[PDB]
RNA sequence: UCGAUGUCGGCUCGUCGCAUCCUGGGGCUGAAGAAGGUCCCAAGGGUUGGGCUGUUCGCCCAUUAAAGCGGCACGCGAGCUGGGUUCAGAACGUCGUGAGACAGUUCGGUCUCUAUCCGCCACGGGCGCAGGAGGCUUGAGGGGGGCUCUUCCUAGUACGAGAGGACCGGAAGGGACGCACCUCUGGUUUCCCAGCUGUCCCUCCAGGGGCAUAAGCUGGGUAGCCAUGUGCGGAAGGGAUAACCGCUGAAAGCAUCUAAGCGGGAAGCCCGCCCCAAGAUGAGGCCUCCCACGGCGUCAAGCCGGUAAGGACCCGGGAAGACCACCCGGUGGAUGGGCCGGGGGUGUAAGCGCCGCGAGGCGUUGAGCCGACCGGUCCCAAUCGUCCGAGGUCU
RNA sequence: CGAAUGCCGGCAUGAGUAACGAUAAAGAGGGUGAGAAUCCCUCUCGCCGUAAGCCCAAGGGUUCCUACGCAAUGGUCGUCA
RNA sequence: CCGUGAGGGAAAGGUGAAAAGAACCCCGGGAGGGGAGUGAAAUAGAGCCUGAAACCGUGGGCUUACAAGCAGUCACGGCCC
């Protein structure tokens, strides 16, 4: 449940380190964003050169998440943070790279080339 | 004494009426067999007691 | 309007084609029909059905044999089922294939002397900031001199639930004649135990 | 009417007898994963155990994992696209059934947290039992 | 809706706990106390558990009442001449009865409690 | 209105108006398509989260289908706030010789436990419903609810000066909101289990208890109550219309949706759905029960006294509940309590054996303890009883 | 005299309502007596312990001890003070 | 009684000619009653002559649970003496 001001680890050699959501773009007024769902959110802190400075303004997308995510058959699966992958306006990443896993809803949201660059899917 | 304060006293007529449900219930009660006496249900009482069972003082 | 009494006894969750699908069973034991309501004298139709069956022959007034399976009439009563009229003698769980579509009817449970911000969500006041008894309060109820009075209906406190509720369009996923049971797709109205009424649905 | 219960009971015929046992110990099992057209593939998952949460039927249990720099926790039913859940190490030999400090404070501090359990392992030795007399006893 | 749950309580956790017991030393002392009901009815089961644990007659049990009562004589009554009493009868090794009038004082209902024998 | 009508804004709670910001109709268009513009009909439902200022308002950030404008004592302080305004203290700039003064600034500054009437939300008592009962019902009439976006298929095909992209029809996803639910997920779980410190005590060791909160502290945690969790809902469908579009058609040889008639046509009206509902004194219906004058007035209660079917009281209780009410039991009984089994929580008790100098560690042992959950069992307790209550008015 | 938020007095209404003055905490068995949750005794439980324990100043002025009492006082009760 | 003090400053009359002030019995712990008794009188019984009103009761008549009110008034009709 990431909701604005909440502060997301970026998963990418995008070059930002954190971004901090301002806000989800699901509907009017959709209150959390988890896995798959896009948002908007402003860079916090960065690495010194790269595609995202500081005070940029980007949309990523949600990619693990802290409060667990229910699935069809029962079972469940939380990270230990929530990251987010960092996307240009049409919806690609922008990024070459992406650390540590991800979870499979964003295979169902279309975001394929994501989910061929981690390193495993759970 | 502040804020809220009745109006106007209030009639004997609308008092009286108020208390039409304050009249009381007469006690429930019963015969004690084995013993002449009237106590409520459910109830070892100084009259007799009971039969097997304890009560005051019997001979 | 197929319809039969019976028991919400709980839930749990089965799986389907690969995926969890929480169910609240309930015991449709065989309903005997014990009156049948005419247009002709009653007004209207419908089949008054009956349910739990033991009783210490407690049957007074309503001895009521009058109809073949009196049976000694039903513990938990016995409840019409408005437009239906069918094989009369008994009404079985057969009545239903899995796949269906049923309105469920019940009890809410009984919540007591609510506070409104829980009888309605109301907002409550704020934990801190401002003074210090109006935290679970519901705030202004009113203008002032007009219309200088409270409106019929306002969302306020008092007894809430223990009342009717109907809930609507539930997935039959199956069920066992073998035991008169029969599960739904779960959340349905009052306690385990408890009476209820489930009936085709209304998407037709 | 009688037993509420044994009549729900009787609902869950899709109980399991075939997963070894375990608790908070180290266990690792499969899947079932959909994707690509198909609902193959399966898939291992691989951890401490964490936490089961008795319950007959629906008993769930939850499994710790290290993926890249993160951590996982997995959430299971113990039913039904479970293929296999043959177990690693049944160590722990915890002092205690809930075991959600090892979050805050994993890595090696785990291992010597979490010794082994050569009780569970040695009777694990005993159900080697793989003698093979069959058509021959 | 507080009340979906099990056993009645007036007074706080430590206290609360405090009359159990002083209850309980009390009925098997004298065989015969005399309370307000709830009281009465609550101290039942209170009692037929420790009674319960001294027919077994280990050293565990012995230990195992000795939290609630704290009395060595008193536990040894209830293990050697209290709970032989029992032994043919599971379950129930207390009665309650109440009285008639209450106390010019406060109108309280009592009732009284017995060892049952 | 000065023997007092608290006087901005904020919050909370709403309700209304339409001159409509979305959403539904529609006519003109300088309307190719798409997207606008403009006017007409239409509030049913909606109308976001932030930065700045006490602000109203406004500008700005990011969204959005949209980010409407007003009334309700600039709605709402016996509901809250008191930031501003608005007492006494202090300062600046300024005016006055001064004392002091300024909708000019600045820092600070007491907002009252008890509701009598009306109103409103809940729940009962009485009586009536023209014999007396126990059930099941009909629904006059109320209330609730009414939302909306995206992606795809038709088709990149009608249309195109191309550089985009439909109508109609068909599918699959979302967002808020509403009613219910505890299987899952996630909380609490005040004594269910374990561990810890200090001290006093029981009994010296071991083993326990008190207090460190109204849980000493810590780590877990059933039932229940719950949202972050789950299932459902808005509908389909019918009817009458609005602006608007037509058929046939005179008065008026032509023309005209109209004067006679007839068709289309809105998220709007009515019905359909969910809940209340016969105090609907207009007190309704159906099923089933009990029926007799026994003794006295002016002759059917306006009569008492026993009754009948039934119903109270008293008692055990309940996911019912402030009390009341409701529901279920009362020995023909499993209603609570106890006990037993199953679930479940804790996570290998004490004691003994062994190992180590010892702190400890192993084994016995998934032990021991163990609220509510699903059940079983007459061991304990619902003993024994009483009081009500038709005897049935007229053509 | 009918009004002066009149003056003295008595008696209403709110009302069997708010309250009964520290959330340190109670329980049982015996006595006593017309009557006891409230008095005496005992045993369990809790609270204070640079005190809520002990001793002195000031202030108060018989509140001290004992025997009788229970109308009133004691925020209930009272056999206790 | 109030106030350190100067000072402020109430309320509260009435048995009957005579106390003849109610022995004794009864209920009650007493307080209070009921009989007896005194008296011309005891609804003269002790803050007791007279004993108004507010206010609170008990009994009796008429009357009210589909009507809306400055409470009265005018008219009819019913029931009661």
């Amino acid at each position: 449940m990431i909701q604005p001001q909440t502060y997301l680890e970026v998963a990418d050699n995008t070059g930002a380190r954190k971004i901090m959501c301002i806000r989800v773009l699901k509907g009017s007024n959709a209150k959390y964003a988890t896995v798959g769902d896009v948002i908007v959110a402003s860079v916090k802190e960065a690495i010194p050169r790269g595609a995202v400075k500081e005070g940029d303004v980007v949309k990523a997308v949600v990619v693990r998440t802290k409060k667990e995510i229910k699935r069809p058959d029962g079972s469940a699966i939380r990270f230990d943070d929530n990251a987010a992958v960092i996307i240009n306006n049409q919806l690609e990443p922008r990024g070459t790279r992406v650390f540590g896993p991800v979870a499979r809803e964003l295979r169902e949201k279309g975001f394929m080339k994501i989910v061929s660059l981690a390193p495993e899917v759970l | 004494a502040k804020h809220p304060v009745p109006k106007k006293k209030t009639s004997k007529a609308r008092r009286d009426a108020r208390r039409s449900h304050h009249a009381l219930t007469p006690p429930t009660l019963v015969p004690c067999p084995e013993c002449k006496a009237m106590k409520p249900p459910h109830t070892v009482c100084p009259e007799c007691g009971y039969y097997a069972g304890r009560k005051v003082l019997e001979v | 309007m197929k319809g039969i009494l019976g028991v919400k006894v709980g839930m749990t969750r089965i799986f389907r084609d690969d995926r969890a699908v929480p169910v609240t069973v309930i015991l449709a034991g065989p309903c005997p029909v014990v009156q049948r309501r005419t247009p002709e004298k009653d007004g209207y139709t419908a089949v008054q059905l009956g349910f739990l069956p033991q009783n210490p022959k407690r049957v007074n007034r309503p001895l009521k044999g009058h109809f073949a399976k009196a049976g000694v009439e039903p513990v938990r009563i016995l409840r019409e089922i408005r437009d239906f009229n069918p094989e009369g003698d008994t009404v079985t769980v057969e009545i239903f294939k899995p796949g269906e579509r049923v309105d469920v009817t019940g009890t809410s449970k009984g919540r007591g002397f609510a506070g409104v911000m829980k009888r309605w969500n109301f907002a409550g006041g704020p934990d801190s900031h401002g003074a210090h008894k109006i935290h679970r309060h519901p705030g202004s109820i009113g203008n002032r001199k007009t219309p200088g009075r409270v409106y019929k209906g306002k969302k306020m406190a008092g007894h809430y639930g223990a009342e009717r509720v109907t809930v609507m369009n539930l997935e039959v996923v199956d069920v066992i004649p073998e035991e008169n049971l029969l599960l739904v797709k779960g959340a349905v109205p009052g306690p385990n135990g408890g009476l209820v009424i489930v009936r085709e649905t209304k998407k037709a | 009417m009688n037993r509420g219960a044994l009549i729900k009971l009787v609902e869950s015929r899709y109980v399991r007898t075939d997963l070894p046992e375990f608790r908070p110990g180290d266990t690792v099992r499969v899947s079932y994963k959909v994707k690509e057209g198909n609902r193959t593939r399966i898939q291992d998952f691989e951890g401490i155990v964490i936490r089961i949460r008795r319950n007959g039927f629906n008993t769930t249990f939850t499994v710790r994992k290290v993926s890249y720099g993160v951590g996982v926790e997995r959430i299971f039913p113990l039913h039904s696209p479970l293929i296999q859940k043959i177990d690693i190490v049944q160590r722990g030999r915890a002092r205690r059934a809930k075991l959600y400090f090892i979050r805050n404070l994993s890595d090696r501090e785990i291992r010597r947290k979490l010794r082994a359990d050569r009780k569970r392992i040695d009777q694990d030795r005993a159900a080697e039992r793989a003698a093979k007399e069959e058509a021959q006893k | 809706r507080h009340l979906k749950s099990g056993r009645k309580l007036n007074r706080h956790s430590s206290h609360r706990l405090a009359l159990y017991r002083n209850q309980a030393k009390s009925l098997l002392t004298h065989g015969r106390i005399t309370t307000t009901v709830p009281k009465a009815k609550e101290l039942r089961g209170f009692v037929d558990h420790l009674i319960h644990l001294a027919k077994r007659g280990d050293l565990h049990a012995r230990r195992l009442v000795l939290r609630d009562l704290q009395d060595v004589k008193l536990v040894r009554k209830l293990f050697d001449e209290i709970a032989p009493r029992y032994r043919d009868r599971q379950g129930g090794y207390t009665r309650v009865l109440k009285l008639a009038e209450r106390r010019r004082g406060d109108g309280a209902p009592l009732a009284l409690v017995e060892l049952v024998e």
